[PDB]
């Protein structure tokens, strides 16, 4: 049950 | 598409979107044009709000410059695909 603001996140600084 | 610091210019559609998400600038590094497209799906609610990762853009400007309905962040192809075609390497 992830946010869209913490998954978008993990591939925005990946 | 380029690196950490290389700077970017986005092309007409693309900034207006960003524009939308808060952007005050013309040029970008890459992750800072993901900040800001991040930025506007999340204010305008476009994820699926049962599962997160999906992004429904249809009937929206940003689905305009994906040609896609859908897509996942866990796949985000279309994505890159679209920044490659929107963006000005400087």
């Amino acid at each position: 049950q992830q946010t869209f603001x913490n998954l978008w996140r993990l591939e925005l600084q990946n | 598409l380029p690196g950490e610091g290389t700077q970017v210019h986005p092309r007409a559609p693309l900034l207006q979107i960003l524009k939308v998400a808060g952007a005050q600038e013309e040029v970008f590094t890459v992750k800072e044009v993901m900040h800001y497209l991040g930025q506007y799906i999340m204010m305008k609610q476009l994820y699926d709000k049962q599962r997160q990762h999906i992004v429904h853009c249809h009937d929206d400007p940003l689905g305009e410059l994906l040609e896609v309905g859908s897509f996942s962040v866990k796949n985000p192809s279309p994505l890159y695909e679209m920044l490659k075609r929107n963006l000005v390497i400087l």
